[PDB]
């Protein structure tokens, strides 16, 4: 008794091997690739393939991976892990919605730009047809042109606002893009320790073999 | 003393972690960055003369109204005489999707335009085909403008859009083949079970095969109706039924017998059968029983109500679909892949955007690998260079596989990792061949994807092929070896020849071989112990992985496997896809393999069968065997399975697209399942392109789908304002806001004339605002109620009410209800009556959806609050049973208990197997007539075992309450025969599913695509193996189920003959 499916694959998660147990089917199994198993023994055959490779049989097995005083440490490692998982679950939210919000800005910036161009074209459009009517007739005069001046004066100081408005958006894109990086930065720090906090919690529960 | 006086110094009492209850938002509404435009609004009207008159006009004003006033108020400004008549003009502006949209439909309202900035340029109509610039309709239905596609560089995309029309054109042909019938047949496909047989428990309800039906007619003016109650053979057809109605209607004292016969024949085929209260129609030769409305009536103890509708009044409604081709109407001499004599190598260069802490993380590398689902060589890395601070390689990774041994479907999968401190940063995969068969060569830019929630593993082959369309992400570029010529994958003629050669060459190999295993030496004549290990393997499920012996064993006897078609899925997973010898030979078996059942063939479109030949076979199966009934059951899975298809254009898409364009009921759910997932930018392009094809060719239903779409967007904005601005207000105050808004004309317009997306048969008329309300949940779901505007509403339901919920992600519920529905049909068609109520659910968006309201049903909790005595001390176990007796008095009682006990049995077995969220008194429901059903299922395959979890849980635990009811009134009722009867249902129910366990594996397998956290990879699906126990023998399983049912209940389950 004393290396010897679902919980086998979870122990192959991330050379590594182990041996498994219908009896009218086979007997033992070497798990990732599965090999069906004189066998003169179960411990005989495996020691031979630890040093050596599996090429010659078929066109290595390199990695054979306080009764009251470990019990509460199952609650402790779980309660940071489950705190740590929440932190990972929060940030992956923030990361994605910040990615979303970002591109809504990018699309708005494009919309702004197309808005602006129609207006640029509009102040361009009035010059062609207004400065026809400044030079025809002449003696309308100021009751005509100083109202055609008023219209135009609005037309550009509006465009001013629209470009102001676009800039003010563009700056926020940067600050958002900054925060986006920062989130990812910390995501990648939390991740590897989350795995180690998780991996020891498996080992701590596996040695023992639930208020915790 | 409580806390050892330990101060938590960080704890800031104001702010908040979303604890102190609604998930992902927001998408903007009527103007940029404002949900709901102010009732009176100022709009800059840019004229052709360059003038800006700023109108004030109401939020809900039409453009007919804004134009008509603008050409009155423009007069008062200068240059009036440089403007034509208003009728020579059309509005235009920039929308929130950032495109210059011209406004042809002048009846449209200012709020309904999605305007970005509040302004309107005036122009004369350019691009004289007005007609053609109703691609507005298409891009509205789709939720992105069609012009966004016209500007895509990629040739595959533009090739897809041109080549897919082949299909559309063929489909529109079939529709107008024998018109107007075939049109009606498209619009109103017959809603029909796939089996004309009748289970014995239904037949028995009929007194030797006869139903009483009621045919209805309308005369003058279009008001009064008349019944004509027949009693006919269950198995007689609509044309017979129409005759017998007409006979009865027109018998007389003035017509002889012979004279009746003649007046019937002239009338007989002038009419067709409608169902009363909805748009369902019995339009072809089928046993009345085989229509689902009929078979439902029989089970529900009801008397069908049909209507005699005149073919000319039905064909009056069906308009022409009149398909129009859009404006959008390999390479020469190449070198075969098989000529190339080198191993693969790939040059990895320069990741740029990599966001890592240099404190926390030590050093970082790029893992790589070639793949086929599972991989054809040793996985390798580059060295851990310029770690963190500006990561730069210029290596050549060398892959031990010759270039001719690359299978057609081969893919490079890569990922950037960190340091047994191993940890993946970003990922991305490329197809080694392109969509034109071309071996990839040169430099490629590949913008990467973030690791998902569950993904602990480091490389991600199941993840989508292609580069992230989001530019601002880890873009690592690279170089592919180039062989003086555009390399291509060989023709079929070539791959046949290599196979025929490779099999003759095998016959002359001599005697023994060391690990001879992979070839016989046994001869054409094979051992009988061999032939019974093969059919033994054949039976095993998809997830029971095969050993290398069994693989080679299968692979040797590959030719006998043509005896057992059903073995194919296993056979294929034994082929070494890194040996073109083997693979070429496989291509020739698969070429002319015997077609198999559709439920077997759907495995072959999961992520583990990427080959095109294989997937083509599977589609050929579906083309032959899979029926429009059975297709539309599994449609969710067939749309999810598209995501694993290497290239845009393929056989699977062309099939689905055609069925969608051929049968409007499929089309309808085909639209919504694609549309549903348009927010997810893995699939946005693919699904968009597909939705464009569908929308272009589906005819008049587009206009209908636009109304549904227009209605949901209104509701999405409504719930968004309630969940953001009007939180921290009283329900009282919120509900004023709701009513006030629905009253406004634009909402009245948008929410009244349309079809339920949960079922487009149901028309939704005027909404009754008296009965509309915001439910008490924190997600602020809307209870919505519409008149049923059908001619004979009263015969089915006068009011139609369904729930719209902005918060939750509906797609797990959606899937479990599908799985229940399937278990019901499995059971029921084996004569095993267990009555599940798979209520309607539809995801239409990013955590948006629709739930069918089941009337006359109550959460156990309500039952108990209603029947609870005052001086609120303790609730009664019997209260449930009391309430149920109160509903069902007399002979009625015994039948109500039967129902309860039958439904309680199915929902026990169903729920245990699926592992759904723990059941309690506010997610279990009982109807007045005594049927029990679960709601709000939660995470399905046991997703709260990712915390701490082999729990093998029992979610539906039968408290006293239920047991009392199960056994009439008995005391300590574990021991009644009532309950023995019950347990027997549970045992025969458990087993009946266990014999179909493959399908359930496969249905879950095909869903891995969807970004559902509960289904990240196959081990998730491996829960369902333990709980169905497929490693065990059926008698062991029965006991395992008995055992599990015993331990959760504490006593009951150890007496049956298994
Ligand atoms: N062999 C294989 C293939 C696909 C997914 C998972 C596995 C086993 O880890």
């Amino acid at each position: 008794q004393d290396w010897y499916r679902e919980e086998v694959n979870e122990k192959l998660r991330d050379g590594t091997f182990l041996v498994r147990d219908t009896k009218m089917h086979g007997d033992y199994t070497l798990t990732n690739k599965l090999i069906k198993i004189k066998y003169s023994s179960v411990v005989e055959l495996i020691n031979h393939y630890r040093n050596e490779s599996l090429a010659q049989y078929n066109p290595k097995l390199l990695y054979p991976v306080n009764i009251e005083a470990v019990g509460k440490k199952l609650h402790e490692y779980n309660t940071q892990f489950q705190e740590k998982s929440r932190e990972y679950d929060r940030l992956y939210e923030e990361y994605t919605r910040t990615s979303q919000e970002i591109q809504m800005k990018r699309t708005a910036i494009e919309a702004f730009n197309e808005t602006i161009k129609i207006f640029e074209e509009q102040c361009q459009t009035q010059e062609r047809y207004s400065k026809e009517y400044i030079e025809k007739f002449k003696r309308g005069n100021e009751k005509e042109i100083q109202r055609i001046m008023h219209n135009y004066d609005k037309l550009k100081s509006r465009i001013s606002e629209i470009i102001d408005s676009r800039r003010r958006l563009e700056e926020d894109l940067k600050k958002q893009a900054a925060e986006y990086r920062e989130i990812d930065k910390r995501m990648n720090s939390i991740k590897p320790d989350l795995i180690q906090l998780r991996k020891t919690r498996d080992q701590y529960l596996m040695w023992l073999t639930n208020e915790w | 003393s409580y806390y050892h006086h330990h101060h938590h110094h960080d704890y800031d009492i104001p702010t908040y972690f979303q604890g102190a209850s609604m998930p992902p938002r927001p998408s903007s509404g009527e103007l940029w960055g404002i949900h709901l435009m102010p009732p009176r609004i100022l709009v800059e009207c840019l004229l052709p003369n360059g003038m800006i008159v700023t109108l004030e006009c109401l939020r809900e004003a039409t453009l007919i109204t804004i134009k008509h006033e603008l050409f009155k108020e423009a007069r008062k400004y200068p240059l009036h005489q440089l403007l034509q008549d208003e009728s020579s003009y059309i509005f235009v502006s920039v929308t929130q999707e950032a495109e210059r949209e011209e406004f042809f439909d002048e009846t449209r309202r200012l709020c309904d335009l999605r305007l970005f900035q509040p302004f309107l340029k005036v122009i004369e109509p350019v691009g004289n085909r007005e007609e053609k610039i109703l691609n507005r309709e298409i891009g509205f239905a789709i939720g992105m403008p069609v012009c966004e596609f016209d500007m895509v560089k990629d040739p595959e995309v533009q090739d897809f859009r041109r080549n897919i029309l082949n299909v559309c054109k063929e489909a529109v042909d079939l529709r107008d083949l024998n018109s107007p019938h075939s049109r009606a047949m498209y619009v109103y496909p017959p809603n029909v079970e796939s089996s004309p047989e009748l289970p014995k428990h239904i037949y028995n309800k009929l007194d030797k095969g006869q139903i009483i039906v009621v045919i209805w007619v309308i005369v003058s003016p279009n008001n009064d109706k008349q019944k004509y109650t027949l009693k006919i053979n269950h198995d007689c057809v609509p044309e017979q039924v129409i005759a017998e109605a007409i006979r009865k209607k027109t018998r007389s004292m003035l017509l002889s017998s012979e004279q009746l016969k003649l007046c019937v024949l002239e009338y007989q085929g002038k009419y067709i059968l409608k169902v009363c209260g909805c748009d369902e129609y019995f339009l072809e030769k089928y046993p009345l029983s085989q229509y689902k409305y009929i078979r439902s009536c029989i089970m529900l103890g009801r008397m069908p109500n049909l209507m005699l509708m005149a073919k000319e009044s039905l064909y009056s409604q069906l308009p022409m679909d009149c398909f129009t081709m859009p404006s959008y109407s390999g390479e020469t001499s190449t070198k075969s892949l098989w000529v190339i004599n080198s191993a693969l190598r790939i040059k990895i260069l320069c990741a740029t955007y990599v966001n890592v802490n240099i404190r926390d993380i030590d050093k970082i590398y790029v893992r790589t690998g070639i793949y086929h689902g599972g991989e054809p060589l040793c996985d390798n890395v580059n060295t851990q260079r310029v770690p963190c601070s500006n990561p730069r390689w210029n290596e050549w990774l060398n892959y031990d596989i010759y270039i001719p041994d690359l299978p057609r479907a081969a893919r490079l999968c890569l990922s950037i990792c960190s340091v047994e401190e191993h940890c993946p940063l970003a990922w991305g995969n490329i197809n080694l061949f392109d969509y034109t068969d071309t071996l990839v060569s040169g430099k490629m830019a590949l913008n990467l994807w973030p690791v998902p929630h569950g993904l602990e593993d480091l490389l991600n082959p199941i993840g989508v092929t292609g580069s992230n369309p989001n530019k601002e992400t880890p873009c690592l570029e690279l170089e592919f070896d180039w062989f003086s010529s555009v390399v291509k994958f060989p023709d079929m003629s070539v791959i046949e020849e290599h196979a025929n050669w490779s099999v003759s060459r095998e016959a002359g190999f001599s005697y023994s071989h060391a690990g001879l295993s992979n070839r016989l030496a046994r001869d054409n004549e094979l051992r009988e112990n061999d032939k019974e290990q093969l059919k033994a393997i054949s039976t095993r499920d998809p997830l029971s992985e095969i050993t290398e012996q069994e693989k080679d064993f299968l692979w040797s006897h590959r030719h006998y496997c043509v005896t057992i078609p059903e073995i194919l899925p296993k056979l294929l997973l034994s082929v070494k896809w890194n040996s073109r010898d083997e693979v070429a030979q496989m291509y020739c078996l698969v070429k002319d393999w015997p077609p198999i059942k559709p439920e077997q063939a759907m495995e072959l479109l999961d992520c583990n069968y990427p080959d095109p030949m294989v997937r083509g076979f599977a589609v050929r199966c579906l083309e032959k065997y899979l029926t429009d009934d059975k297709l539309s059951q599994y449609l969710i899975q067939l749309v999810q399975v598209l995501k694993y298809e290497q290239y845009l254009d393929n056989l699977l898409v062309r099939f689905l697209l055609k069925k969608a364009l051929t049968n409007q009921r499929i089309g309808h759910f085909f639209f919504w399942h694609l549309k549903s997932e348009m927010h997810n930018k893995t699939v946005s392009q693919r699904f968009g392109l597909l939705l464009e094809s569908y929308c272009r060719a589906c005819g008049m239903y587009l206009k209908h789908l636009n109304r549904q779409v227009e209605a949901m967007e209104k509701l999405i904005n409504l719930t968004d304002i309630l969940k953001q601005e009007k939180k921290d207000e009283t329900q009282k105050v919120q509900m004023k806001f709701l009513v006030e808004q629905m009253r406004r004309p634009d909402f009245m317009d948008a929410l009244q004339g349309f079809l339920s997306p949960l079922n487009p048969a149901h028309q939704l008329g005027n909404l009754r605002l008296e009965e509309c309300r915001i439910m008490s949940s924190a997600k602020r779901p809307l209870w919505l109620n519409w008149e049923n505007p059908d001619i004979m509403s009263e015969l089915l339901f006068q009011n139609n009410e369904i729930i719209f919920k902005n918060g939750d992600d509906l797609r797990q519920d959606m899937l479990t209800l599908q799985i229940i529905r399937i278990m019901e049909n499995i059971w029921q068609n084996q004569g095993l009556d267990l009555r599940m109520l798979p209520y309607g659910c539809l995801s239409i968006g990013d955590c948006v959806g629709l739930i069918e309201v089941v009337r006359n049903s109550h959460t156990i909790m309500q039952i108990q609050c209603k029947g609870g005595l005052k001086g609120a001390l303790q609730f009664n176990s019997h209260t449930l049973h009391q309430w149920l007796k109160d509903k069902n008095k007399g002979e009625i009682y015994d039948a109500a208990i039967d129902l309860f006990t039958r439904s309680c049995a199915g929902y026990c077995v169903a729920t245990f197997i699926l592992g759904i969220g723990d059941r309690h008194n506010s997610n279990i429901m009982v109807k007045d007539d005594g049927q029990l059903f679960h709601i709000d299922f939660g995470h399905f395959l046991d997703h709260k075992k990712k915390k701490f979890g082999k729990r093998e849980r029992v979610p539906f635990v039968l408290t006293q309450d239920f047991l009392i009811v199960i056994s009439k009134g008995a005391q300590e009722c574990t021991k009644t025969r009532e309950f023995e009867r019950f347990q027997e249902m549970c045992y025969k129910a458990y087993l009946a599913i266990r014999q179909h366990a493959n399908l359930f594996i496969n249905l879950f397998s095909m869903m891995l695509g969807s970004g559902m956290p509960e289904l990240q990879s196959f081990d998730d699906i491996a829960y369902i193996r333990k709980t169905l126990a497929l490693d065990k023998t059926e008698q062991e399983a029965l006991e395992y189920f008995m055992k599990q049912m015993n331990d959760a209940h504490h006593g009951g389950w150890t007496t049956k003959m298994d």
